């Protein structure tokens, strides 16, 4: 027994050691709420080894903390606050942090600081699902890629609400990625260590994002276990655990093209390049991009409402008919953004219906934009 | 210098300027910028021969009452002409697969359906079909004005404008003066 | 529309009663702000949980023939108490609303499925049983609960060791600066367990036991605990974590012993509390060969004090308390004397009740 | 608190306009703030005996009329308490050191001239130069009211401070539109 | 402590326009009667209060918030030209705690903007609004 209002310590750790967990805790804290805690960090502490914890009702997200033992402990505190105090002491200072009643207490160096608390028995946790359809695991690598390769063809606030997420989908030895906006479509497509029968969840966009940030460790895996109506990804002592959207995403085997015939390859940054110029004079809202495919040459053309014109050709390995097709210069542009690959294949059938980009001797990534009529 | 610009509040649903020397004006709502936003539309209606318009991956079905067919199929053309494309998926079920880029946003079958039973008539030229697709396929009721675009947004309606646009009779931007302003503080 | 419930006003709300205490007004899971109704072979239970704790009780009766159904618990439990003292309440069910029907009274409200109510995985391994009279029960609880800890961070203190060993049961509360120590003997022969039972499931408790007479039987599951009596049964989840040893709290040496009349002295801790610095008040008490004297001062110099006459001798010693500690168990313990035993400033003091050695209550003094 | 409204943005130069659940509302700035500046000014003389004081850089080149420095050699104790501290700098010149709270901002010469002017004739014996003559600071007169984190500080301006619905003539200060403007659109 | 000296006492009006006196009992009754229908700190300062107003032999209570109107009244014993006052909130509800003399008189003064309440030994010097 100790006198009352005694600072009692509860932690010690060095500045990183503690900054590094909390900043896997703030994509997810929506810093004005309707309940405060929501904008809190959980910390506990077990064993003399201590667990960070955040949540917005949707992504539960936990990891591993600093070590430091002294009396298993829950706290909560403004995530905003503490993360900036945090940053703003020295790279590598020690922090103490102490308890007495509704205050925590951080010393470090010459520095005071008197945190408030909210009860941990008020922290909403997400009850996770005990039932697991399927569980796999990958190279972080290689998920990351791919959700890079996929997460810009998403729609972003649809009234299709099932358009908005990522589709996951694993059937057999296979793992696919499947985004879709209204019109356009990416698809990705890798094998992993399982026989698994064919699941599926729609990952929210914000789970998608907090995923990306998640994957640091390129030669380690990440697990992913499909709950029911829920997903539990496991990686860098690091657990996420996010509900998903419900609802049936559409199939995509329809939205494939198979018999687009003028086929060419082409530099991807250098098609970029061209499609950025020339989206320069063309007009600002909708960006109208015609494509002239002729034998040997690719030109891309752009006006705006001011009666200017910009135009860039390109010389291509091509020998088919000719071809003009309009686009939406924004989902041309996109894939060569987010693709990182030296060469593109193009294939067009006719104006009216899919264009498939693709990189060559890549089975495993598929991209599908339908043209304007311009 | 220009008259009818600057920006102030639109506090829930009706958008107000004032600075246009000494009386304030209010612009009435996304009323005013799809009546403005659409007139446009018969301005682009004769740069070009039709309107442009975006194909979907997706296409869309719906329920349309009666089918819709009596002036979808036989109508082709023209509706063809005004951004729309649908095809008939089956007995009682249409599906719209190319859509018109100025609505933008989302929701083709509110559009599609509400100018499908616009064009039942035969005179053979209607401008009424423009204002149906105005009255929803602008900014919809939601998200306050962007400030970036606050007082560029009643610019741009006023230099596209017809004074007075007049799509329900009511005179979009109201004239108020500073002597209105004083009168009108009963004493 | 298919009639499932008729039941008098009182059979209807005395059931609901016991389940407010553990419905939380505004949770996350929509459903646990819902009562669970269910109606099996002309039988009513009633049900509520917070994934803490579950109680359930019996309802009243009738045709009740095979439904279940749930509803907000706040607005069904006014409704109740807004009808007559006597009127007849029915219940229907039409898809998703119930409509509730009293004398010339409807209301329509809207209900969630009994597949989404979270019922809680009630263990079955036990492994100590027993019982006892719910006045003696009720009593030690008031003796121990005031001494524990509420939303600490070591959440092991936010609640009450019970502890089983022999044919003894003994409730330990401590907030890591006062202990509250009760023992009684039960009808029983243990082997040694204790559980932490959460301070909700405390406060619950409290609220059961209202038949003075009645006993209550005690379950200890693995790592959960079962109450049941006056046909109510509470499932709680018990604290995960080591509770301190109270022997090592407990001192068995302080030598300025003496008993004074709890009543005078709480009556001076509340005439001198009037003056002290509100955030650390400390009151001092002066222990002087027959006398004690007690004093309070505040920043504005203003100073409070009593005096009272005791049979003392030894020595003198000045000690600084919150005089919440003192006042709590000034207040819950129902002995006329008080017995202080008193080591120095830094040494805890320890109260107990004269020639009663079943309540110990210890108090960290400031300085 | 459901206020008397909140302050959305200005009106060209005079009125501050407010929503609140009925509608937006124009608060003529300077007669509202002329309205509480007195009131509140009131509140603290008939307390403590003195207006609030506050000093500030770059004094402000007063010119001072010839008997107005007599005045301030008169006993500049009644100056300290309406808040204006000001000091003698030669010939017949002077400069304020201290202005009161709750006007600050700009044209202090004229606070301080008035109540020195007062000086003269000591008697004083009225005390209700504290009004719109002390007052002729108000609010902003006709400039800026920041970006808006301080126009619903005078939106609180009649909440606890009473003298709200008839000003200093009957000139009404706030509201007369209602949701009803659309009556406008035709 | 503190000096008596620094203490201010109210400047009592020696203008005595009316008075009158009436049973405490009736006059709480009235005053139970119209107190809920005042306005909260509404901006329209007159409404945050209760009209008191004397004509012939009529005491009568006005108030009201905007949305809705109490009115009470009685006969009192005095013939006393039309005056009227607004007595604030507070000085309502300390009044109301007054009359605790269902059976003894209070004596209501209405001093220059002020009034003054007399009963049970106890006087109450308030401003009106």
């Amino acid at each position: 027994l100790v006198p009352r209002g005694s600072h009692m310590l509860i932690l010690q750790a060095e500045r990183d050691s503690l900054l590094k967990p909390l900043q896997a805790f703030t994509g997810i804290v929506e810093r004005l709420h309707t309940l405060p805690i929501l904008s809190n960090v959980l910390i506990e502490g077990r064993g003399g080894q201590t667990k960070l914890l955040a949540t917005d009702l949707e992504i539960q997200i936990d990891t591993a903390g600093p070590e430091g033992g002294a009396g298993d402990f829950r706290i909560t505190t403004n995530a905003k606050k503490f993360q900036d105090i945090l940053r703003a002491l020295p790279a590598g200072a020690l922090v103490s942090l102490d308890w007495d009643d509704n205050r925590l207490t951080l010393k470090a160096g010459k520095s005071r600081f008197a945190l408030q608390t909210l009860p941990a028995a008020d922290f909403p946790m997400m009850n996770v699902g005990e039932d697991i359809s399927a569980t796999f695991s990958l190279g972080q690598e290689r998920f990351k890629t791919m959700l890079s390769q996929v997460q810009y063809s998403m729609a972003v606030q649809d009234i299709r609400y099932y358009l908005n997420g990522l589709l996951m989908q694993v059937e057999g030895s296979q793992l696919r990625l499947v985004a879709t906006d209204g019109h356009r479509l990416a698809y990705a497509a890798c094998a992993i260590d399982a026989d698994l029968p064919r699941a599926e969840v729609i990952l929210p966009r914000k789970t998608v994002l907090e995923l990306f940030k998640l994957l640091n460790n390129p030669d380690d895996p990440i697990q992913i276990e499909l709950l029911d109506k829920q997903v539990r990804f496991q990686c860098n002592g690091t657990t996420i655990v996010s509900k998903v959207i419900d609802g049936k995403f559409p199939d995509f085997n329809r939205v494939i093209p198979l018999d687009n015939d003028k086929i060419f390859v082409l530099s991807r940054a250098e098609l970029l390049g061209a499609l950025e110029r020339v989206s320069i004079l063309a007009n600002e809202k909708f960006r109208g991009a015609r494509l002239f495919l002729q034998p040997g040459l690719l030109s891309v053309v752009c006006s705006n409402n001011e009666q200017e014109e910009a135009r860039e050709e390109i010389e291509i390995a091509y020998q088919g008919g000719e071809l003009e097709v309009g686009f939406n210069i924004g989902y041309l542009m996109d894939v060569l953004r987010n693709i990182h690959s030296d060469d593109m294949q193009l294939a067009f059938g006719d104006a009216n219906r899919s264009t498939l980009f693709t990189v060559p001797n890549n089975p495993n990534f598929k991209y599908i934009v339908m043209p304007m009529r311009i | 210098l220009p008259p009818l610009g600057f920006a102030i509040a639109q506090l829930l649903g009706i958008y107000i300027l004032a600075q246009a020397e000494d009386s304030l004006l209010l612009i009435d709502m996304h009323a005013a910028a799809e009546r403005v936003n659409y007139e446009k539309m018969k301005r682009q209606r004769q740069e070009n021969g039709n309107l442009q318009s975006q194909h979907l991956l997706i296409p869309v079905t719906f329920a349309a009452s009666h089918e819709e067919c009596a002036a979808l199929a036989d109508h082709a053309e023209t509706l063809a002409g005004f951004g729309l494309e649908l095809s008939d998926m089956g007995g009682n079920t249409l599906a719209v697969r190319a859509a018109p880029v100025m609505l933008g946003k989302s929701d083709v079958v509110s559009l599609a359906r509400d100018v499908l039973g616009e064009l039942a008539q035969v005179a053979s030229h209607e401008n009424r079909i423009l204002a149906t697709m105005s009255c929803h396929g602008s900014i919809r009721a939601g998200r306050r004005l962007t400030l970036p675009e606050m007082n560029a947004l009643l610019r741009d309606m006023e230099n596209t404008p017809r004074s007075n646009q007049c799509n329900h009779g009511r005179p979009t931007w109201v004239k108020l003066t500073l002597k209105e302003l004083d009168t009108l503080f009963l004493r």
